[PDB]
């Protein structure tokens, strides 16, 4: 007769057991990225015109002076970089990871994109299927900014390259049960990102890795999605009364 | 011309499936309209709708069954649309039933509603060999106990009087339609498609005439439900099934100078406000006695 | 123990072509450990099948069970599972398809009599299932009338052969 | 054979029925509205009905001096009563309570309660089933009817 | 359609509910009301006791046949006390109207010969019997349960 | 007395998915036209009555806060006044209850 149940999981997390770490946890890339690009607000606009945003772009690579000593630190700490063959690679490296996304291959994500980057593009789509093709590129990708800082505690530098892109892509979202969720297959959509690379540089193998994707404050508005959307108002407790914002 | 009524009941719908499609291609893209709830029970409810796509009814679906079957009509800001017209622009919405305080609007658009419904009942309770004239829908308030349409008829058929044994096949394929279920539907429709619509019913044209004389942009509101086009002005039910008891009470004869119509008048009440029999007894009793009044 | 009605919401199904019907989505929720009974469950699960959502939820407000609270709070997560997890729009517009109780785990404990006699007394734990497709419900079977009840006699009559015949 | 019974079994007696009745009659005249079972309210409803009677008849009335000092067991509400609730209620003869069903118990018990109170208490008012207005369809329907028999007369 | 319950006084407005309540022959059966009890005295000095029956609302309702009926004597149906219209059903109140008469409580049948048939709509009083006759009296009795 | 014989499963079907031992459905149900909730048609609404009890509980719990003792009772009546309101000249000769929260939209002057 005298019987319990027994495994009720709860996490109890506390300062103790995560001071007592004999091995600290080794962080891979960092958490936050350091400095934001500010865009001037008329991109849309100059992303028509060749030759004055190809070399205003290439006056702002070689007028800064703190992107410039990154860079200068980059190949001190590493020799055979180039910033000239690089917008290439991230273009290869952009390709492949939204590829193996398209194809749900998780391992050769993660030799691409970083540990930050993971689950922001795995947490919602994994229950998901979704088929994602490149047809054309209408600028070449620019190399924006490059930065680093060099953290003391062990001496780990990580060099972030923020590299814009003009990209035509065609993007399609279906349903767990198979439906149409967020948008055609056939639509040549143009779009631009800001997207920020990184690479560890005291780690000897130091994957070329994509970190963080940046949106311009004033870009357009996402394309629609299919479905009816309802928000709710709050919830009402019978002794408070509602009332109305203007 | 030389046109069966199943022909021609084809062509209007014909025509009705292409002005349609041609209003479903002139929005090209989904936008997002922002719709406030301003209702007193659900207050601070924000929707996103889909522009000249989703519909109240849509909308309710949001929110519960409840309203779903409680709702009749919609309120976007000061003026009342069916429940199952497309939204355009964002707004603001409330719903009424026949249960609220103020609940004209909705009796006058089951009104309306039901007079559309005796017009389908006369315009094919008839032979094909004599022609059957819709004239419009009189309105006169509910404070009398018949709503009334108004029917021109063949010019040999004016002699006999419909009987008792008619009136209760009035009511019969009435409560046959009642017993399949179709929508209401409404379309903004310019005179000239009116009137290519309407066709040979010299009355229909002239009652398209003069209600877009009233309006500078020259557009009518039809409705159709099942294979029957009809016109009226305003709004009406979401559903063919919300009338519980239908009866067609009298017939009434009115003669003009040029034309003689008769004045078909019935009573219907609905599933949320069905009587008692002795009830609708006296009101069937009020309901065959003559109802005059156009202005 | 055994859970499957969990992992049955991990499925997913290839894409649909284009031309092809709209496919209805499938919830699947269940809730483990109730401390209620299995046949009086059972009743509750009994009593709004193939019902609509809110109908179903207007019942278990008023039914007087214990469990029925606990069917109306699954109810309401299984259509908020349904309504973010899921693209189900019209969240109003979702059907109990399947509803079943099953046994959980039960624990022994001794009911005393008298005379120095005992009885084993049976701590009752159980489960709930529910299953909500996105769709009307389906409407509900007719007695059958006395002109089918004739047609398919006579089929039974021209249906017949002349037995041990050859 | 219950024929032509109106007093229920309540309690652990006739005398226990009569001091339960007692203490909620005393709850319903110092708090003007109470909640309880519904079948107890019920058998209270007369009493509070038959008590503003005791009450018309006067302060000096000794009979209903008594039946106050009996059956209202705290000893301020008789100067209340006397003072309250008799004066206020003069000129209905029998309208002086309203009960009304309120829903089950939230306890594990799920009992069927009801809430009673005096007409003109210093309380909000209770959600009333209100009927439905004269622009109602058959309100107006029949008002047609109120009309044209107006007109025969 | 799950139609909800609805009764006469559901949609009704105070305004509108008042205005809303504003040789082998054999003979015809009665049905009265039976109101109580009284002491009688006879001129030899007994004293008997009687019963009260009072006729409220007694009419003949229909007429059925003795070949449809009993093939022997026919049928005369007697209606009761008269009752509200509301609470009585729709085939019953819609027989009534063509009748012609308001609801009846209770209805009864009579086994008549056809020379005493009684054209249907047609009242009947206590003085259809006569002072000093033998009667014969059927009721539900008073249930006393299991 | 003992059984003779175990139930079998079908008699057991039987006994207990029989209709008079099934939950009957309600047809009663119907929505508050105030708030919106449900309610019985004959039953006053749950949602509305604890709003009513809610405001009872304060008007009684701060007319028990005046008064410092279990046996002293009003001689007079009582009337119930919210913030920015004053007690009217039929209303003066009457127990003054003050409240700091808005007068209701339920709850009319009178
Ligand atoms: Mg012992
Ligand atoms: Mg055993
Ligand atoms: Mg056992
Ligand atoms: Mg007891
Ligand atoms: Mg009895
Ligand atoms: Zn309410």
């Amino acid at each position: 007769s005298e019987k319990e149940f027994v495994e009720h999981a709860r996490k109890a997390g506390l300062v103790i057991p995560h001071e007592r770490l004999e091995r600290p946890i080794h962080l891979a890339c960092t958490a936050g990225i350091f400095d934001a690009y500010v865009p001037p607000e008329g991109d849309a606009r100059i992303s028509s015109l060749s030759k004055e945003g190809l070399a205003q772009r290439a006056e702002r690579l070689k007028k800064n002076v703190a992107s410039q000593l990154s860079i200068r630190k980059i190949r001190e700490s590493d020799p055979n970089f180039k910033i000239k063959d690089f917008p290439e690679k991230a273009k290869d490296i952009f390709i492949e990871a939204h590829l193996c996304l398209n194809n749900s291959d998780h391992d050769r994500l993660h030799t691409l994109v970083t540990e930050n980057c993971f689950p922001d593009m795995v947490w919602d789509i994994r229950y998901k299927t979704v088929r994602w093709s490149f047809v054309e590129s209408l600028e070449p990708p620019q190399v924006v900014q490059v930065r680093c800082s060099s953290l003391m505690n062990q001496g780990n530098i990580y060099g972030q390259v923020t590299v814009r892109m003009h990209t035509r892509q065609t993007l399609a979202i279906y349903d767990r049960f198979g439906r149409l969720m967020y948008g055609q297959e056939d639509v040549p959509r143009d779009v631009l990102e800001y997207v920020v690379f990184e690479k560890h540089l005291v780690d000897p193998y130091g994957s070329w890795r994509m970190h963080g994707k940046i949106i311009p404050p004033w870009a357009p508005p996402k394309q629609p999605i299919l479905k009816t959307v309802m928000i709710p108002g709050p919830q009402l407790k019978p002794w408070e009364e509602f009332e109305e914002p203007q | 011309s030389q046109l069966s009524p199943t022909e021609l009941i084809e062509m209007q719908n014909d025509l009705f499936n292409k002005e349609k499609n041609r209003q479903l291609s002139l929005t090209p893209r989904t936008e997002k309209i922002e719709v406030k709830h301003v209702g007193k029970t659900d207050p601070g409810t924000v929707f996103v709708m889909n522009k000249n796509i989703s519909t109240p009814y849509s909308c309710a679906m949001h929110l519960s069954e409840w309203y779903c079957r409680k709702s009749i009509l919609a309120l976007v800001d000061g003026q009342p649309w069916d429940m199952y017209k497309p939204l355009t622009k964002s707004c603001e919405i409330k719903f009424l039933t026949f249960k609220d305080d103020d609940p004209g609007e909705v009796n006058k658009a089951y009104w309306r509603s039901c007079a559309m419904m005796m017009g389908c009942v006369i315009e094919r309770a008839f032979k094909d060999e004599y022609v059957v004239s819709l004239v419009r829908a009189p309105e006169v308030p509910v404070i009398a106990g018949a709503f009334c349409y108004d029917v021109v008829l063949d010019k040999r058929l004016d002699e006999w009087m419909p009987t008792k044994e008619n009136l209760h096949s009035f009511t019969k394929d009435a409560r046959a339609l009642i017993y399949k279920d179709l929508p209401f539907e409404t379309l903004e429709v310019e005179a000239k498609v009116a009137l290519e619509i309407f066709q040979h019913n010299k009355y229909k044209l002239d009652f398209i005439e003069e209600k877009a004389s009233q309006n500078p942009e020259r557009i009518v509101k039809l409705h159709r439900f099942g294979d029957f086009i009809d016109v009226s002005e305003g709004p009406l039910i979401p559903r063919t099934s919300i009338c519980f008891q239908y009866e067609v009470s009298a017939v009434h004869n009115l003669q003009t100078q040029s034309s003689l119509v008769r004045r078909f008048q019935g009573l219907s009440l609905p599933v949320h406000l069905r009587a008692h029999f002795t009830i609708w007894n006296k009101l069937l009793e009020r309901s065959r006695k003559m109802v005059t009044e156009d202005k | 123990i055994s859970r499957k009605w969990e992992k049955k919401n991990k499925i997913v199904y290839p894409p649909q072509l284009p031309g092809e019907p709209r496919r209805p989505a499938e919830i699947y929720h269940c809730r483990r450990q109730i401390k209620y009974s299995k046949d009086k469950m059972w009743y509750l699960a009994k009593l709004i099948r193939g019902m609509s959502i809110d109908q179903a939820l207007a019942q278990l407000e008023f039914s007087d069970k214990k469990g029925a609270q606990i069917i109306k709070e699954v109810l309401l997560e299984a259509q908020d599972m349904a309504v973010r997890d899921h693209n189900v729009e019209f969240r109003s517009n979702l059907y109990v398809a399947e509803s079943t109780s099953g046994r959980g785990q039960y624990l022994k404990r001794i009911r005393y009599h008298g005379r120095g006699r005992f009885g084993i007394m049976e701590k009752v734990f159980c489960h709930y299932f529910v299953k909500l497709v996105e769709g009307p419900p389906p409407p509900r079977e007719a007695p059958k009338t006395a002109v089918a009840h004739a047609r398919e006699y006579i089929q039974e009559l021209r249906n017949r052969t002349i037995t041990h015949a050859l | 054979i219950s024929h032509g019974r109106v007093f229920r079994r309540l309690g652990l007696g006739p005398e226990s029925r009569i001091h339960l009745l007692q203490n909620l009659l005393t709850g319903l005249v110092r708090h003007e509205r109470i909640e309880a079972s519904w079948a107890r309210v019920d058998e209270l409803r007369g009493y509070a009905e038959k008590l503003i009677d005791y009450g018309k008849l006067g302060d000096t009335n000794e009979r209903a001096m008594r039946m106050a000092d009996f059956w209202l067991t705290e000893k301020d509400l008789i100067p209340k009563l006397f003072q309250v609730l008799a004066p206020r209620f003069q000129g209905q003869n029998g309208g002086y309570t309203r009960m009304l069903q309120i829903p089950n118990r939230n306890e594990q018990d799920r009992a069927k309660m009801a809430v009673i109170e005096y007409k003109g208490n210093c309380l909000p008012p209770l959600p009333l089933p209100r009927r439905d207005s004269n622009l109602t369809l058959l309100n107006q329907l029949l008002q047609g009817l109120r009309q044209d028999q107006e007109a025969s007369s | 359609h799950g139609k909800s319950v609805t009764w006469w006084d559901e949609h009704l407005s105070e305004e509108n509910v008042p205005f809303v309540k504003q040789p082998g022959s054999s003979r015809v059966g009665l049905i009265a009301l039976k109101l109580g009890m009284m002491p009688l005295w006879t001129k030899d000095g007994q004293k008997h006791v009687v019963t009260l029956l009072q006729v409220q609302d007694c009419h003949v309702l229909k007429y059925t046949p003795k070949e449809n009926h009993n093939g022997r004597m026919a049928a005369l149906t007697v209606g009761g006390k008269t009752v509200s219209h509301f609470h009585k059903s729709a085939s019953i109140l819609e027989f009534y109207q063509e009748l012609g008469l308001p609801p009846k409580q209770k209805v009864k049948i009579f086994n008549v010969t056809e020379n005493a048939v009684i054209k249907p709509g047609t009242p009947l009083y206590a003085a259809h019997f006569r002072p000093g006759q033998y009667v014969d009296v059927t009721a539900k009795t008073i249930g006393k349960g299991f | 007395a003992a059984p003779k014989n175990r139930r079998s499963i079908e008699v057991n079907r039987c006994r207990r998915r029989n209709p008079q031992k099934l939950i009957k459905v309600k047809n009663n149900i119907d929505v508050c036209p105030e708030c919106g909730h449900l309610k019985q048609k004959h039953i006053l609404c749950g949602y509305c009555y604890e709003k009513v009890r809610k405001e009872t509980a304060e008007i009684r719990r701060q007319m028990g806060k005046q008064e410092g003792g279990p046996f002293r009772a009003p001689t007079t009546e009582t009337v119930v006044l919210y913030s920015g309101e004053t007690p009217s000249e039929q209303d003066q000769g009457k127990r003054i209850i003050e409240r700091e929260r808005k007068r209701p939209s339920w709850f009319t002057q009178n």
